[PDB]
RNA sequence: GCUAAACCUAGCCCCAAACCCCCACCUUACUACCAAACCUUAGCCAAACCAUUUACAUAAAGUAUAGGCGAUAGAAAUUGGGCGCAAUAGAUAUAGUACCGCAAGGGAAAGAUGAAAAAACCAAGCAUAAUAUAGCAAGGACUAACCCCUAUACCUUCUGCAUAAUGAAUUAACUAGAAAUAACUUUGCAAGGAGAGCCAAAGCUAAGACCCCCGAAACCAGACGAGCUACCUAAGAACAGCUAAGAGCACACCCGUCUAUGUAGCAAAAUAGUGGGAAGAUUUAUAGGUAGAGGCGACAAACCUACCGAGCCUGGUGAUAGCUGGUUGUCCAAGAUAGAAUCUUAGUUCAACUUUAAAUUUGCCCACAGAACCAAAUCCCCUU
RNA sequence: ACUGAACUCCUCACACCCAAUUGGACCAAUCUAUCACCCUAUAGAAGAACUAAUGUUAGUAUAAGUAACAUGAAAACAUUCU
RNA sequence: UCUCUUACUUUUAACCAGUGAAAUUGACCUGCCCGUGAAGAGGCGGGCAUAACACAGCAAGACGAGAAGACCCUAUGGAGCU
């Protein structure tokens, strides 16, 4: 009977956190900045997406060229394995045409 | 698994009420229900149909029975009271028999006078004054 | 269905329109959030037209109670025992008039 | 796992008024786990499940199931608990008035069969829950009469309306 | 655990429902519950039937005998109801044979007897009370309201209604209340 | 939605450990067919659709676009009465106890975001005042964006920052379309 | 997806395949259309009706000797070098109502687009750039910032 | 296609289309009749200049040839002195 | 009221940073001590077969080139902590353990009190409480459970299924639509747009919105297997009694002719009776050897660790499937049948039909007149 | 002559009976932003919904209390007998 | 062996006591006749029959259970051989 008996402990959430107060500062530090940095240089993350946007077959291209010569042994052949099955299915399977 | 279905227990549930009075484990168990519980509102959908059907064949069953206590056929009640423009329904016919019984006869007397005057009009063809309850009431 | 549900034969409460007719809600009760947007609707019935209607029908007494809800509540209650909680959550201005005068 | 019948001997009611019969004592007892199975206990649970505790122990000496030999230990079990805990001054003043047998946890062991195949061999378990009340066995009801028979047909007959009309 | 707030909280009030269809709890008179004015309900009271009342002299209808005993028991630790209900009474016997004695001139004086008691006795006028919230008013100790007192509470009602607006308007209450059943 | 990195990622049924043979042939028993142990239909197999890797939602509004966003903000807390233009954010005292009561005193709102010109040129009165305070946020007026804007009641500008907003964003309208970008030197620009 | 087939599936063929038959980009013959495509040269054409509407707003200084980089900081023609553009050339369109005295330097230069050029007083030469000399001449600045 | 290539990540482009077929920045392509230089002799002089023609394609044929190439053969080429450059424009269309 | 239910923190995933770690043991590993490594990957698959061929910062650019010039492949100059999972999830992991296999190898399951143990209500399934003429188990009803009247389960597949066609005992949980240019919608700015590269004869930038799941027999690469069995090698052993030599009768032994039992069995090939050989080309214990593009073979295409027309395991591998099955909230709307090509007729492409959005002006029905020489009708056609 | 539909009329109300496909209006639950504060609002997002794959795993049924399974005898439980 | 089978013993059997599986299974409140129908009906049509319930046999039916028919044909699916 997937169904919890007891109602759960009360989220509680500070909407005057540190990361809520302060978020979105600095996302306009190129237009009123005089330009010296792009908000892409404000993102923290991977390093083959800071500031780049694609579907899974071009994350992993990226992926594989950017970071790929400094990765695991069976992660690279997890990753080698997934640009050649989604090569075959994006073009080769589907719909339109 | 990122959002997996909280609320599974109210769906059930919204076809479990519907099944309780059921038989077997159709009451019980909800892959056996859905197909009785669907199969039991077409049923109540497509009886809206059967129940004006069937209260009107009670309706005729019961003018035809009591129009036979006093000598008349259905069709020789019906028929004749059409033409002296007395336009009750057979709802009304077959609970003015039951609860009013001496007005149904009056409504038997009137369908079989009628029906007699439709008679003598017929064998005597040619220009005959019409009957006096044949006398249509003209509205314009 | 008709097999499942119950069943009733037409009544009235003490032969309702015999002598006079007797208004037959006593009361109404509504739970309105003050700072919330489910009761927008109901905000804006009790501020212009719950004192239209409490002076329709003097024989409704009607309680607005006004406590924080996620889910605005009308609660019927009539003259023969029976209460109607219905809910007015996310109800235009225009709908609740009408929900309130079919109660 | 749940034990909710061991705790109906907790629940202790207000005392009475004089303008009030007595109340009967009830004696809630169970045994869990008991090595035989859920559905050879009915029959016997089933068998007593009327009588007077004195009528039971005797209907229960001379059956030759297993099952038996335990009722007849849960049985005396609860008729020493009746004079001793809840206050029943009588022995012989008891009678069953519920008798049941659930299902117990069972394991599981492996049957080989005839070749690779084989099965799941399920050790059956159950329990057994008694209810005494103080008193006299009420009478079985007696087959109603051709009395009986003709007043419902005739109350039948008598309620039925002209159907619809008015 | 499948984690949310929504569903847990709505299997939390389908278990307070089964709840109460497992152990139903004991009836609690209205007066205890939440949503209830005393003063308003007797002015809603009033215009319900049509009809206008003197307000203090219809406060003195509800109050009975039993709720003063026992409003001085609770004080260890006001008018009784009888004066009104005796008019009450008294009138609407002599305005139901004036009733009856009117429509029906060829009944015996033992089958008007007879029917005033049925119309005034505790079947008829504890089921009218019960559906003009009269129950829901009435000051009594013990609560569902025995119906030896709802029909001493009824007529006082009436027999307020007398001294408000006199036998005309009274005898409608009767005609349109008590004859109706 | 632009700096967003969603770091979910589920094993798939290749890269899920194990699974290499049929687990039983397809012919033989009365089971279903089957080709691993790690299909999306077994417990405990690879994911059919899951979320796929380190995901990224970066996306650039044209900056005239994220412009007259400032500006329509701007009109915003000024039409609905919740901006307030200081000369100085220069206080007698940096007590919290005083800046709160005086948003209370001139019915402010719960959150005010007071914008000073240049982060390092803040008065040391106001930077010891906000430093504890949760809805009274001090940002320079580099970091002003629309989000915080929103999140905060009242916006609190200063006459340099007024100034320093009318030279930004009316630079954005009346300006030729770009030959390289802005932090190369144009003749006029900064 | 439709009924069971090869769409249900998802594993039609590929783009141009016509069921079989020898499809409709196959059955035509070669020819040279787009042949040398790559070294072809190609010209932004900057109309006098353009070179007259720079002149008036301000944008073309025509005080100056108007190079191709004055047309490219007024924003007149905007031309590529990578995709083989070899400069602007003068187009003979509005050579009526063109009115300037003014001293540019297209690459190509039409023979009427030359004479409402030279009728106002003005003096037209055709000079040539190298790809690499025009990525220098549009965009100066990215090239003082190469160290070269 | 390659709808998704393995080095880039972009659509790559028939280069059978290429060789074949010319695209007018109106969109109309343009292409030579098949067997124009095929068995000459067995043909009539008026059937040997009818293959001689470039002409256009279909709707659907180049709705197929614009799937079939990017971008890149989509803009507009000012070349020195195409003999194709003045029917990239379409005047007095009303559609 | 039993069975059960519920629970939240073990741990984990993705990134960022920072480059990680006494004794005995290569002989039969866990045993104190004696006379030689380097040698192209292949194939599935794509080409709708297959045989050359087929991917392993930004921008230039999917351009030059390559190519059964065809599927497709493709440069360079130059430019410069969590809108993660929370015990069927997340690691296979409580553990590479238990268990399975000779071995390589495969590989699990699961726990929940409280501050201190030195203190209820809800699945299936049953029981409480077996059943009363009659029929998809209900519905219309009814005073009334049934009696009366009406009603040929669902999914899938199809010309068409109550179909005696498929699937399903049932409950809980898990389990299936991933994306391109072009168009459309909505903004920004506008002959310019865009935070370089690119497009532009109203464009351009940004957003939104369309492309599934399970399943072969196979193929190849590299290991692991000759404790069963086929044959061989080494050095052993066994064979009563009776008649007189790959002799006869006959035990032990080995083999398995025929019958019966057994057929989820005692047994994944046996038991009981009967039968063939049993001093030999015999049977057999032990250790070794030959290995899958092969071994071995008194050829049965037998046997090679229970399935050998080519072992088994891991890897390529989420092989491929025009073939079957499956494809999960609600409501409304429009919506059916000319054909042609095709190693193609179980499929696909184009047309036709259908759908949406947009622009415009005719569409359908039709009257005279008219449409060829060697029947019914149609075509064309203003009015209406 | 009467009977007889979902046809048609009547009282009220109307977007509310086709496969594949296509267009549209809504939405459960979850997390995030900000609200809300007995369970919600507007948006952003996605492992976002199962009466069916001889589906996977766990529980429990049915067949079924069925098929099948076991201990030579007496006794002083020393022993003896078959 | 049969004409032509019969008797007895043992195992099984059936009953009592202990232990206790399996394939199977849409739901079943599970009749017969003739007709119908995807062309052979417990279920539809017209009739006929009909209190409810075990236990033992039987094998005519449930196109009985088992094993995604090996026959045949199809697949621009495989493989062995020459
Ligand atoms: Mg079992
Ligand atoms: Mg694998
Ligand atoms: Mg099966
Ligand atoms: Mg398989
Ligand atoms: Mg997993
Ligand atoms: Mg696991
Ligand atoms: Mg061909
Ligand atoms: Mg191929
Ligand atoms: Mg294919
Ligand atoms: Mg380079
Ligand atoms: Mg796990
Ligand atoms: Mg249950
Ligand atoms: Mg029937
Ligand atoms: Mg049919
Ligand atoms: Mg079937
Ligand atoms: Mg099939
Ligand atoms: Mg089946
Ligand atoms: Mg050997
Ligand atoms: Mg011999
Ligand atoms: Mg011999
Ligand atoms: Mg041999
Ligand atoms: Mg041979
Ligand atoms: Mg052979
Ligand atoms: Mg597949
Ligand atoms: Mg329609
Ligand atoms: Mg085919
Ligand atoms: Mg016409
Ligand atoms: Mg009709
Ligand atoms: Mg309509
Ligand atoms: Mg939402
Ligand atoms: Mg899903
Ligand atoms: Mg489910
Ligand atoms: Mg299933
Ligand atoms: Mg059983
Ligand atoms: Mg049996
Ligand atoms: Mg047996
Ligand atoms: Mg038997
Ligand atoms: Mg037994
Ligand atoms: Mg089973
Ligand atoms: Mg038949
Ligand atoms: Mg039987
Ligand atoms: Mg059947
Ligand atoms: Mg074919
Ligand atoms: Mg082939």
């Amino acid at each position: 009977i997937g169904i919890r008996l007891t109602l759960p402990p009360p989220k509680v959430v500070d909407r005057w956190n540190e990361k809520r107060a302060m978020f979105g500062v600095y996302d306009n530090i190129g237009i009123l900045g005089n330009f010296e940095k792009h908000p892409k240089e404000l993102i923290r993350g991977p390093i083959w997406l800071r500031g780049w946007k694609g579907n899974e077959l071009q994350r992993c291209i990226r992926k594989r060229k950017m970071v790929g010569s400094r990765m695991f042994a069976d992660d690279l052949h997890n990753l080698n394995k997934r640009i050649r099955y989604l090569y075959k299915h994006f073009n080769r399977h589907g719909k339109f045409r | 698994l990122r959002n997996r279905v909280t609320d599974r227990y109210f769906r059930i549930q919204e076809v479990l009420k519907h099944a309780r009075h059921f038989r077997g484990r159709k009451n019980r168990c909800y892959r056996l229900a859905v197909r009785t519980v669907i199969r039991a509102f077409v049923k109540c959908t497509k009886a809206r149909y059967l129940k004006k059907k069937n209260m009107r064949t009670l309706w005729i069953n019961r003018i035809t029975a009591a129009s036979q206590e006093h000598g008349l056929k259905y069709p020789a009640l019906i028929g004749n009271l059409v033409k002296c423009q007395v336009e009750l329904n057979r709802k009304v016919l077959a609970d003015l028999a039951i609860y009013e019984p001496k007005t149904f006869k009056s409504l038997a007397a009137l369908a079989s006078r009628r029906r007699h005057e439709g008679f003598a009009a017929a064998l005597g063809d040619g220009k005959e004054p019409e009957g006096i309850f044949s006398r249509v009431v003209q509205y314009h | 269905t008709a097999r499942g549900t119950p069943s009733r034969f037409l009544a009235s409460v003490l032969h309702n329109g015999l002598g006079r007719y007797v208004q037959q809600l006593q009361r109404l009760s509504f739970s309105v959030s003050r700072d919330g947007a489910s009761s927008r609707g109901a905000r804006e019935f009790v501020e212009r037209e719950v004192i239209d209607f409490a002076r329709r029908n003097p024989g409704v007494v009607i309680y607005v109670n006004s406590r924080p809800c996620c889910v605005p509540r009308v609660v019927a209650e009539y003259l023969n025992g029976a209460v109607r909680e219905e809910s007015i959550h996310c109800k235009s201005v225009e709908e609740i008039s009408t929900l309130v005068q079919k109660l | 796992i749940s034990r909710k019948w061991e705790k109906k001997n907790k629940i202790v009611y207000p005392p009475q008024l004089p303008g009030e019969p007595r109340r009967p004592a009830e004696i809630y007892h169970c045994r869990r786990q008991i090595k035989y199975s859920k559905d050879k206990m009915w029959y016997l649970a089933k068998l007593i499940r009327g009588m007077s505790i004195d009528q039971a122990l005797a209907q229960l000496e001379f059956n030759d199931k297993k099952g038996a030999k335990i009722i007849k230990e849960v049985l005396l079990e609860a008729q020493d608990m009746a004079v001793r805990d809840h206050n029943v001054e009588f022995r012989s003043n008891l009678y069953i008035a519920e008798s049941t047998s659930g299902r117990g946890q069972c394991l599981k062991r492996i049957r080989y069969h005839g070749r690779g195949r084989f099965g799941i061999m399920e050790k059956v378990y159950c329990h057994y829950f008694v209810k005494l009340v103080e008193g006299p066995p009420p009478p079985p009801e007696p087959p109603k009469t051709a009395v009986a028979h003709a007043k419902e047909y005739i109350q039948q007959l008598r309620s039925r309306t002209i159907v619809h009309t008015l | 655990v499948k984690k949310g707030f929504r569903a847990a909280f709505r299997f939390q009030k389908e278990l307070e429902r089964q709840r109460l269809l497992r152990c139903p709890p004991p009836p609690v008179r209205r007066s205890e519950k939440p949503n209830w004015d005393y003063h308003a309900e007797i002015q809603a009271f009033g215009h319900r039937l049509q009809e206008n009342f003197s307000l203090d002299l219809l406060k003195t209808a509800f109050v009975n005998s039993c709720y003063i005993k026992s409003e001085e028991a609770k004080r260890q630790q006001l008018k009784s109801n009888q004066e009104l209900s005796e008019q009450g009474t008294s009138f609407s016997q002599t305005c139901l044979t004036q009733f009856l004695e009117d429509e029906y001139p060829d009944m015996p004086t033992e089958g008007i007897k007879n029917l005033v008691d049925f119309l005034t006795g505790e079947e008829v006028v504890c089921h009218v009370a019960r559906n003009l919230a009269v129950e829901q008013l009435t000051l009594s100790e013990e609560f569902p309201v025995p119906p030896a007192v709802l029909q001493q509470t009824f007529f006082a009602v009436i027999g307020a209604l007398l001294q408000s607006s006199g036998p005309e308007r009274t005898a409608l209450f009767i005609r349109d209340f008590l004859i109706t059943q | 939605n632009f700096k967003r990195i969603s770091y979910a990622k589920t094993k798939t049924r290749a890269e899920v450990r194990g699974g290499g043979r049929k687990p039983w042939p397809q012919k033989g028993t009365g089971r279903a067919r089957h080709g691993s142990i790690r299909s999306p239909l077994w417990r405990g197999g690879g994911v059919a659709h899951g979320p796929r890797g380190p995901t990224s939602y970066y996306y650039m509004l044209p900056m005239k676009v994220r412009a007259l966003g400032l500006k329509v903000a701007l009109t915003v807390k000024l039409a609905q009465d919740d901006l307030h233009i200081m000369d100085s954010l220069e206080l007698p005292t940096g007590d919290p106890q005083y800046l709160t009561e005086l948003a209370h005193y001139r019915r402010w709102g719960d959150s005010v975001l007071l914008v000073d010109l240049t982060h390092e040129e803040m008065p040391q009165s106001i930077v010891e005042a906000t430093s504890r305070l949760k809805t009274f946020n001090l940002i320079p007026a580099v970091g002003l964006n629309v989000h915080s804007m929103l999140k905060h009641q009242t916006l609190v500008l200063t006459l340099p920052t007024v100034a320093f907003l009318e030279d930004k964003l009316l630079w954005q309208d009346s300006r030729y379309r770009p030959l390289y970008p802005f932090s190369l030197p144009y003749s006029d620009f900064p | 997806r439709g009924h069971k087939g090869e769409r249900q599936r998802g594993t039609r063929p590929r783009l141009g395949f016509e069921g079989g038959q020898t499809p409709f980009y196959i059955r035509i013959p070669k020819y040279g259309f787009n042949e040398g495509h790559s070294f072809r040269r190609q010209y932004k054409p900057l109309s006098l009706n353009r070179l007259q509407y720079l002149i008036d707003l301000g944008r073309v200084d025509p005080s100056q000797p108007i190079d191709l980089t004055q047309l490219v900081n007024g924003r007149g023609v905007t031309i590529q070098p990578l995709k083989r553009d070899y400069g602007v050339q003068l187009v003979e369109e509005g050579a009526d109502t063109f009115t300037a005295k003014v001293n540019i330097e297209v690459q190509l230069a039409s023979e009427l687009a030359i004479a409402a050029i030279e009728k106002n007083g003005g003096v037209v030469t055709t000079a040539f750039y190298d790809p690499r000399s025009l990525d220098i001449v549009c965009k100066p600045v990215p090239f003082f910032l190469r160290g070269q | 296609l390659t709808y998704f290539s393995a080095r880039k990540g972009k659509r790559k482009t028939v280069k059978a289309v290429i060789d074949r077929f010319l695209r007018l920045h109106c969109g109309l392509w343009v292409r030579r009749k098949a067997g124009y230089k095929k068995k000459l002799w067995k043909k009539t002089p008026a059937r040997k200049k009818r293959l001689r023609e470039f002409v256009f394609c279909n709707k659907t044929q180049s709705k197929l040839l614009d799937k079939m190439t990017t971008s890149f053969w989509k803009r507009r080429n000012w070349y020195v002195d195409d003999p194709y450059q003045k029917y990239h424009d379409r005047t007095n269309l009303k559609v």
